């Protein structure tokens, strides 16, 4: 009924890929075969494989001798190996479940991205866009980060209205992206505007005060 | 078993009708699904069997089919209808995909508001400088950016990313950021990005002195 995908974001060429799929509210012994399906970044899907409610599994021939799928049934888990990784096996990870009565892939998971690469992971540096000049559009810069992603919130999420998030891009072997927010000329610089820009995959958070001149 | 879905993208007003269609490569006696996906959402189970509709999706919907050839249809779109959508063959393993059909809200035109802003003095101590321009909540999404510093359209160091389609506006947003040296940005003073959209005869232009 609920399944929730877990695992590591990032993983090197010629390692395993290891993912977790935790399910509640229905018995993985119980009905149901039990599937990875992935979706590269160019958006395509390809179905993996699935192991069956009594343990029997089917593979994807396009991954034959790479994958398995296990479980384990006192934690209502079941498992991804993907052996010997390469960067194309970078996509979003999906489980999903299936019904041999009907047919389709009824529930599925939020997914998890995983990246292959050998780069390492590096917290953002943020820096501020204001307007030089001599409504304001603000924003904040945030460069130079590997994996993806990150997430601005502008003045702890307060002010909604008006923001945009761009989506990042690759540049020599890190990411940048940015963050614009416009607010009335009112409250700028009159009330502080700050970006808070949070990194998951480096545990950190750094906050960048917007000054004018 | 391959699936061919066509178009790969599609732009309709809303109340409009879309017509998404699915070949697959063999007879697949209606094991067909169609799923839609929103942005940073799972694939949702839209029609299974070829033709039957799934809770939570109103009769705007319909799957149709036999044989090899396969159809989705919204009768009229609306806005929560935009993603991609996606059909699947269930007839024989491995289980096939087609490669999705992006759909799209075509609204009326919409004038990007152009910011720019210089380096920060924090970026420009680390040795680099990075030009932003932001293109907000325009429609449609084709627009041209071209950098000009002291006067000379510059392409090498240009970085642009749009947004989705904004789900409330339908408009895009984009930023245009040109990444330069300190030294090479220090050494010339004006900057300017200017954006050419349908919106306006003459480019939309924002630019900045380093001289003020």
């Amino acid at each position: 009924v609920q399944l929730q995908e877990s695992g590591p974001g990032l993983v090197k060429p010629s390692q395993s890929l290891s993912l977790t799929c935790t399910v509640t509210g229905f018995s993985i012994t119980s009905d149901y075969a039990w599937n990875w399906i992935r979706q590269f970044p160019g958006k395509k899907l390809e179905w993996m494989g699935y192991i069956n409610f009594d343990g029997g599994t089917t593979y994807n021939p396009s991954l034959r001798g790479r994958i398995s799928i296990t479980r384990d049934t006192s934690k209502n888990q079941f498992f991804l190996q993907l052996r010997s990784v390469t960067p194309e096996d970078t996509a979003t990870y999906y489980c999903a479940t299936f019904y041999g009565a009907k047919g389709t892939l009824d529930y599925w998971g939020q997914g998890t991205s995983v990246t292959v690469s050998s780069a390492k992971t590096t917290p953002p540096s943020v820096y501020p866009l204001a307007p030089v000049c001599g409504s304001v559009t603000l924003g904040c810069l945030v460069k130079g980060y590997f994996p993806e992603p990150v997430t601005l919130t502008w003045n702890s999420g307060s002010l909604s209205s008006g923001v945009h998030t761009f989506p990042a891009v690759l540049q020599s072997d890190l990411y940048t992206l940015s963050s614009s927010v416009t607010v009335t000329s009112s409250t700028w610089p009159s009330q502080s505007i700050t970006c808070n820009v949070a990194h998951p995959a480096s545990s950190t958070k750094v906050d960048k005060k917007i000054e004018p001149r | 078993i391959v699936l061919t879905q066509s178009p790969s993208s599609f732009s309709v007003s809303l109340g409009d009708r879309v017509t998404i269609s699915c070949k697959a490569s063999g007879y697949i006696l209606n094991r067909l699904a169609w799923y839609q996906q929103k942005p940073g959402n799972a694939p949702r189970l839209l029609i299974s069997g070829a033709t039957s509709l799934e809770t939570g999706f109103p009769s705007r919907f319909s799957g149709t089919g036999s044989g090899k050839d396969y159809t989705l249809s919204i009768s009229s779109l609306q806005t929560e209808d935009v993603g991609t959508y996606y059909c699947q063959q269930y007839w024989s393993t491995p289980w096939t995909f087609g490669g999705g059909t992006k759909l799209e809200i075509r609204r009326a035109d919409a004038a990007p508001t152009v910011s720019i802003f210089p380096p920060s003095s924090e970026q420009l101590t680390s040795g680099g400088a990075s030009v932003v321009c932001f293109l907000n909540n325009f429609y449609p999404k084709d627009i041209n950016v071209k950098w000009k510093i002291d006067g000379s359209e510059r392409q090498n160091g240009v970085l642009n990313s749009w947004t989705d389609q904004d789900s409330k506006d339908s408009t895009y947003s984009m930023s245009s950021t040109l990444t330069l040296t300190k030294d090479e940005y220090e050494r010339h003073n004006s900057y300017t990005c200017e954006a050419t959209h349908k919106t306006s005869t003459s480019p939309i232009v924002k630019s900045f002195n380093r001289n003020e």
